[PDB]
């Protein structure tokens, strides 16, 4: 069934999994015609599909071209990202197939229950949880890599970084949602704090700093001050 | 015009033929219906005044044999039988008249109901749903599960509708996912009319005896098959237009027909919604909107 905070352990066992967020598939700036019309022009975007026990993100980016004499986009978005993540699926071999594929918008289980009719032993389910994925776009590599895309492209990023290594997946997973919703409440801020320290870098091959421990507790907690902040500053209190 | 005789009522019964219901006492002394309509198909159905569980009943075309009931007081049900003997049979029903111990079929000769919800219904198509080989006739009851209810536990005793699934292989082309899965014309058109149907005569005929099992025995199996032979055409961009037109009187004469009381669980919201007011055909069921609307303007 739906995943929510009752089975969260469950991303972290043994049996292959994708979270699939579409958010960030069809991007529109909104503008004002000659006319005095308003109109909409696309820029790129990306589907996030996230392993969240190995951090393995398959980052598909959508091109503009892809939206061409199309009508309905945000309609066909939802299955021109089904057809993708079916399309990663089959180019894996049957041991890395995932055995369940979570979308984080119920409006994606439809396209891509369709899209895998193939694979009746992968299980497509929603999620209860209010995941942070859509700030992805405010990871400044994840985001360059999209805009300077010009033709469809996959670029293979690791989104934990090198934490495996010292932390288990179920901490990883927790500090990457707690930066992430950092971001999408206040981008400058959640920002500010990972490069004030100039001493701190980010190593060529990440895409966050290159934190010790302590310094991971303190930046932990400076994100948490942030959306309790931003919560007052939003619900006054 | 014909008979079906009744050797005799041991148990209080009610009694249904097609859209008529009446009553018989324990030991009244009621021998059959008679006058009923040759060229359709028929069905006399039963539901006892002690277990108001288990309407059952019969399908049958008199044209196909002589049938008569005859109370099984080991099974405990009203049985449908054919006598081969026709000699036999004649001089029976002709006794049964003359003491005048048969009610009458009460057809209104304005009356073209039974013909409207039975046009494409045929006996020899009821019997390949209904499998049970032996005889002419096929029974029906509130219990039995379809096919493909089956498969989400007796076979012999199922009722064999055609298949018809939404997020299916057979509906969705590869390659085509969100086009056949938005507009079902495809899976309409060339799966269900022209591979498994064969024509719509056939398939309007599967449409309406779903229909009738749901309405008369309360069969929950029979009411998701004919929602979903409804929702198949509704989801269609393109259907001849002769279907929507015959569509559109079927649907008319089955809401009419349909008692008040009951729509609460034979009508699903959702399919119906949609189908008047979503699908492409929205704009293409004007009677059968209409009627919806004065009728059920609540389920709206
Ligand atoms: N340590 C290897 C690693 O992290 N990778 C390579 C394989 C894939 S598939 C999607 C992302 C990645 C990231
Ligand atoms: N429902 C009233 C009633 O009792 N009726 C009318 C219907 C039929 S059909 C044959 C006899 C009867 C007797």
């Amino acid at each position: 069934g739906a995943m929510n905070s009752s089975n969260y352990a469950e991303l972290f066992n043994n049996d292959i999994k994708l979270f699939v967020d579409d958010t960030n598939v069809y991007r529109v700036t909104v503008h004002k015609t000659f006319e005095g019309n308003v109109a909409t022009k696309a820029i790129n975007g990306c589907i996030f599909t996230l392993n969240p026990k190995t951090g393995h993100l398959f980052l598909k980016i959508i091109h503009t071209s892809v939206w061409a004499g199309q009508k309905r986009l945000s309609q066909l978005a939802k299955w021109k990202t089904a057809e993708e993540v079916s399309a990663l699926v089959r180019s894996l071999p049957k041991e890395e197939q995932p055995k369940q594929i979570i979308v984080t918008r119920k409006a994606m289980l439809d396209p891509l229950e369709v899209h895998m009719l193939d694979f009746p032993n992968i299980a497509i389910r929603p999620t209860e949880l209010r995941l942070p994925f859509s700030a992805a776009m405010s990871i400044d590599k994840l985001s360059d890599v999209v805009m300077k895309a010009t033709e469809p492209q996959m670029v293979l990023f690791n989104i934990y970084d090198d934490w495996l290594d010292r932390i288990s997946s179920y901490t990883a997973f927790s500090r990457l949602t707690l930066l992430l919703r950092a971001l999408k409440t206040n981008e400058e801020s959640a920002k500010m704090i990972l490069l004030s320290d100039p001493t701190i870098t980010i190593k060529s091959y990440h895409l966050w700093p290159s934190f010790t421990d302590e310094q991971w507790i303190t930046i932990e907690s400076q994100m948490r001050d942030l959306i309790l902040t931003e919560y007052g500053r939003k619900y006054n209190v | 015009m014909n008979t079906v005789p009744f050797t005799s009522a041991p148990i209080e019964v009610t009694i249904g033929i097609d859209q008529y219901s009446f009553n018989v006492k324990e030991n009244q002394p009621f021998h059959g219906i008679k006058d009923i309509p040759i060229g359709h198909v028929h069905v006399i159905h039963f539901q006892h005044a002690d277990n108001s569980s288990m309407r059952y009943g019969y399908w049958f075309d008199c044209r196909m044999g002589n049938f008569y009931i005859q109370y099984d007081p080991k099974d405990g049900l009203y049985k449908m039988m054919e006598e081969r003997d026709g000699a036999k049979f004649e001089n029976i029903v002709h006794n049964f008249k003359e003491r005048q111990m048969m009610v009458s079929y009460p057809k209104i000769d304005e009356d073209d109901t039974w013909y409207n919800l039975t046009e494409f219904v045929q006996m020899d198509k009821i019997r390949k749903i209904v499998r049970k080989d032996e005889n002419q006739f096929s029974y029906v009851d509130s219990s039995m599960t379809t096919v493909q209810e089956n498969e989400l536990s007796d076979p012999a005793h199922s009722l064999n509708y055609t298949v018809i699934n939404f997020k299916s292989r057979e509906a969705i082309r590869p390659g085509h996912e969100m086009e056949d899965f938005l507009d079902k014309s495809y899976y309409l058109n060339t799966v269900m009319l022209q591979g498994i149907f064969k024509n719509s005569s056939n398939y309007f005929g599967e449409l309406q005896f779903a229909f009738l099992n749901a309405m008369f025995f309360g069969n929950y199996g029979s009411s998701l098959q004919w929602h979903a032979m409804i929702e198949l055409i509704c989801s269609s961009a393109t259907v001849p237009k002769h279907m929507l037109d015959k569509l559109d009187e079927i649907l008319y004469y089955q809401i009419k027909t349909l008692p008040e009381q009951y729509s609460d669980i034979l009508l699903n919201e959702r399919v119906w919604n949609i189908c008047l007011y979503s699908s492409f055909q929205k704009n293409s069921l004007h009677n059968t909107e209409k009627i919806m609307e004065n009728k059920y303007p609540e389920l709206l």
